[PDB]
């Protein structure tokens, strides 16, 4: 399709278009875009559950043809697979056929106990010590 | 001729050198700083650690000469140990062959209590 | 490599002779030698490395032990309920006793500082003056004695006050369930039990029965079913409160039976944890409060970690295996006590819950508030609440722990290999077969890297490479291959795995601790413990903060690595 470029599949072409749609995404499903999650997470507001906060395949559609960042007329069926790379990074979530949220842990990988959902935060210990975890040491 | 199909993927530089390493390159994410939290919960494990080392149920490790000097006159050792049968114990919970060691006539005594409100870290 | 290592330094620097060991032998055997002597760690490591063991066979298997050593060494593991045993009679009428290995005293002595930390968490008295010092050195002493009886350990203590809040706090602590009192129940297995309860149940029938014999057979295992879901269920509900009023009017615990940590409520504890930190991903901050008070409230009666009926052998029969899940379904659904409203979460949401601007409809602890609270946990991807009617939910623990299992893992190999790690393991647990072709077309990204995280994957058990001949004799000369994700290999293998590297850490720290042991020995006692200044010089100041430092980030890592494995346990 449109994705490859000379007889290759591109990445950052393909990351320019997935960073604009999930940037779509989040200023339909959570409020105010992502002006409210900036700051702490104290002060943030979510919507109600009764609420048709989702974007579907067409809004991704006439998003993107109006912004025209994408320089070749794209279809559904590419749109359809752009979400499901989404929804497989965790970027996204499916509820319905062609119904798509943006969800919370992607906003927090942008910008305590310990959680394991959370790796961005703590950082990878000073060297030189006998006393450090590999996950790869038992294999090899 | 052996050394000539070499896949798609692949020169005649990278083959030829064998050294996987043995050394590990890979963290996981569990691996940064400690905390407030977490140093109290490290103080609980090593002093729990330090309290049953010796305490009554340890098993061992599998001067000190016995000529006759005065040193030894009102001079005693700095402690006594616990034994296997100072404690209390529930007849029932026990199987019976294992009553011979253990010392049903014997009286039991030992309860101890021990907690620290003030960290035992000398950093 | 700035210059080459030799083989010596293989063995020296990188832990080689660690990698042959198995991670349950190798974690239990460093458990016991870190916390009891070497005699009990040789002791559980036959046990573990031959199986089930009489007193006459540990003698003959290890060297250097006789009868009283090894009797002594198995009255002490028996203390910390860490040796289970059985008497079986033979046609001869000569009794033995079988000795075993039980997991609940290793885990005991990997979770102690943590039991203790969370029994301080879940106390929950306000304005203790002496009362937390109180619980954490009563649950450190039941920890380190195994059991003890209440009488016992009050006369220690002459004074009046602090023996009637000893009275208090016990009763506290009994009342919601994790000082349970212990009886042969917890020292034979599950199994022995099982198959005796069946045996008795089957030889009782009465004989010459012209009725089929495998109905027989399910009629005798459903009778000693239900007498098993009495037996095992006995000490979870009550038994040590049961007494009302001795004198002036009080309720004490029994003072006559011995109390013993409850390891499952525990574990009920630390998966609702687990729970919560999932749900502090998807939805809410205050929300992460609704739900974890919404676990706090039903701790309690929650269903256990493992079945029972599951550890018993009873799985060949697919019918009996359908009949497990769908009992779970029916007690996680209507337990009458599983079950709540929107009041009853209202009179428990402490002075911190804000909730007057929380939610916008448009595009105090009220009951609305709280519903749409509860609404919007309801209408999660995860099912982290359902709805048997609109109003009541219940937390569903059936279809909920593999969820968290699955989010769990593919965090992990997402924060070890990279998030093409995650992109690849995701694409293909959604697509249920693909071959290479399909993920390059579905998974927008380089061929060569697919090639090479897929090619790393394997490794690790995260896909299966299943084969497809197109040749009369198989070979993968001409043949195509499939990528799939089997989950019960991968959560095993990781298991394992982080079992190994706990191991290895207690290995570490036992070596260190070890190899320092003058200065260690010269600070230990109590003269200079707290005022080690005096007396030590220079050096032996950084090496002691040096011991200290090390021994702490350890254990920190174990616990970090306790918060991974517990999921896999589930």
């Amino acid at each position: 399709g449109p994705w490859f470029t000379d007889g290759e599949l591109d990445i950052e072409f393909i990351n320019s278009l997935l960073t604009i749609v999930w940037r779509f995404i989040s200023e339909n499903t959570f409020p105010n875009g992502f002006k409210n999650f900036e700051n702490g997470p104290k002060k943030n507001v979510f919507y109600a559950p009764n609420v048709k906060n989702y974007s579907t395949t067409q809004e991704i559609l006439e998003f993107i043809t109006a912004a025209q960042v994408a320089n070749v007329e794209l279809t559904p069926s590419n749109i359809r697979s752009l979400c499901e790379v989404l929804v497989y990074d965790d970027k996204l979530e499916k509820v319905t056929h062609d119904c798509y949220r943006v969800t919370l842990e992607s906003i927090l990988q942008m910008n305590e106990e310990f959680s394991i959902f959370n790796y961005f935060k703590m950082f990878p210990a000073s060297k030189h010590d006998k006393e450090v975890v590999y996950f790869d040491e038992w294999t090899i | 001729n052996y050394m000539s199909n070499l896949p798609f993927g692949l020169g005649y530089g990278d083959v030829g050198k064998n050294h996987i390493t043995e050394f590990p390159s890979i963290p996981l994410p569990i691996n940064g700083p400690i905390t407030n939290k977490e140093r109290s919960l490290a103080v609980k494990y090593i002093n729990f650690g330090k309290t049953v080392k010796d305490g009554p149920f340890y098993t061992g490790s599998m001067t000190n000469d016995g000529i006759e000097r005065y040193s030894d006159k009102y001079l005693k050792k700095r402690k006594i140990g616990i034994s296997i049968d100072d404690h209390p114990y529930n007849l029932n919970l026990f199987p019976n062959e294992l009553y011979n060691v253990m010392g049903i006539n014997k009286k039991k005594l030992l309860a101890i209590s021990k907690f620290n409100n003030a960290d035992d870290v000398f950093t | 490599s700035e210059k080459l290592v030799t083989p010596e330094d293989v063995m020296t620097i990188s832990s080689l002779e660690q990698r042959t060991l198995n991670p349950d032998l190798f974690l239990y055997k460093e458990l016991v030698k870190a916390h009891l002597g070497e005699r009990a760690a040789s002791v559980i490591g036959m046990l573990v490395a031959l199986g089930r063991l009489s007193v006459r066979e540990l003698v003959e298997k290890i060297d250097g032990m006789d009868v009283d050593s090894v009797k002594t060494t198995l009255v002490s593991l028996t203390q910390l309920r860490c040796v289970k045993y059985l008497q079986e009679t033979a046609i001869s009428g000569k009794k033995t006793t079988y000795y075993y290995y039980n997991e609940e005293g290793i885990h005991i002595l990997l979770y102690s500082g943590l039991i203790i930390d969370e029994i301080i968490t879940q106390m929950r008295v306000n304005d203790e003056e002496e009362h937390k010092q109180l619980v954490a050195e009563i649950v450190q002493n039941v920890i380190s004695l195994g059991s003890l009886t209440v009488e016992d350990y009050l006369s220690s203590v002459t004074s009046d006050s602090m023996k009637y809040t000893i009275s208090s706090l016990f009763v506290q602590l009994c009342e919601m369930g994790y000082l349970i009192q212990i009886s042969k129940l917890h020292y034979t297995p599950i199994e022995d039990l099982w198959q005796f309860l069946y045996e008795k149940h089957y030889k009782n029938i009465p004989r010459n029965s012209p009725l089929s014999d495998l109905k027989k057979r399910s009629q005798a295992k459903m009778n000693a079913k239900t007498d098993f879901a009495k037996i095992i269920n006995k000490p979870n509900e009550l038994s040590q409160i049961l007494t009302v009023d001795p004198k002036t009017s009080l309720r004490i615990v029994k003072p006559t039976v011995s109390l013993t940590i409850n390891l499952d409520r525990f574990m009920k504890g630390r998966r609702s944890k687990q729970l919560i930190n999932l749900a502090k991903t998807r939805v809410g901050s205050v929300t992460a409060q609704v739900y974890k008070i919404a676990l706090r409230l039903t701790e309690q009666k929650s269903p256990k970690i493992r079945d029972p009926l599951t550890q018993t052998g009873l799985l060949q029969d697919l019918e009996e295996a359908k009949s497990f899940q769908d009992e779970a379904e029916l007690v996680e659904e209507k337990t009458p006590g599983l079950t709540f409203n929107a009041i009853d979460l209202a009179r428990h949401l402490p002075a911190e819950l804000d909730l007057r601007g929380s939610l916008l409809s448009r595009k105090p602890h009220s009951a609305s508030l709280i519903n749409s609270h509860l609404k919007i946990l309801a209408s999660s991807n995860f099912p982290f609440l359902n709805e048997t009617k609109p109003g009541v939910y219940y937390v569903p623990y059936s279809k909920l722990m593999p969820v968290l299992k699955s989010s769990v893992y593919e965090y992990v190999i997402a924060s070890t290999l990279g998030p093409s790690a995650m992109r690849l393991s995701r694409c293909i647990r959604d697509n249920k077969l693909v071959s290479e072709k399909i993920i390059n077309s579905t998974a927008l990204m380089k061929e060569k890297d697919i090639r090479s995280t897929l090619a790393s994957l394997i490794r690790y058990n995260s896909v299966e490479i299943q084969e497809v001949p197109r040749t009369a004799d198989r070979s993968a000369s001409r043949a195509v291959f499939l990528f799939r994700c089997k989950e019960t290999h991968s959560y095993n293998f990781m298991r394992q795995n982080l079992e190994w590297n706990m191991a290895n850490l207690l290995f570490k720290k036992e070596k260190l601790k070890q190899e320092n042991s003058t200065l260690l020995k010269k600070a230990n006692r109590d003269d200079v413990k707290g005022r080690e200044n005096e007396l030590l010089l220079p050096s032996e100041l950084n090496q002691l903060k040096m011991v200290n430092e090390r021994e702490l980030n350890v254990f920190a890592r174990l616990s970090r690595l306790l918060s991974l494995w517990e999921v896999f346990q589930m």
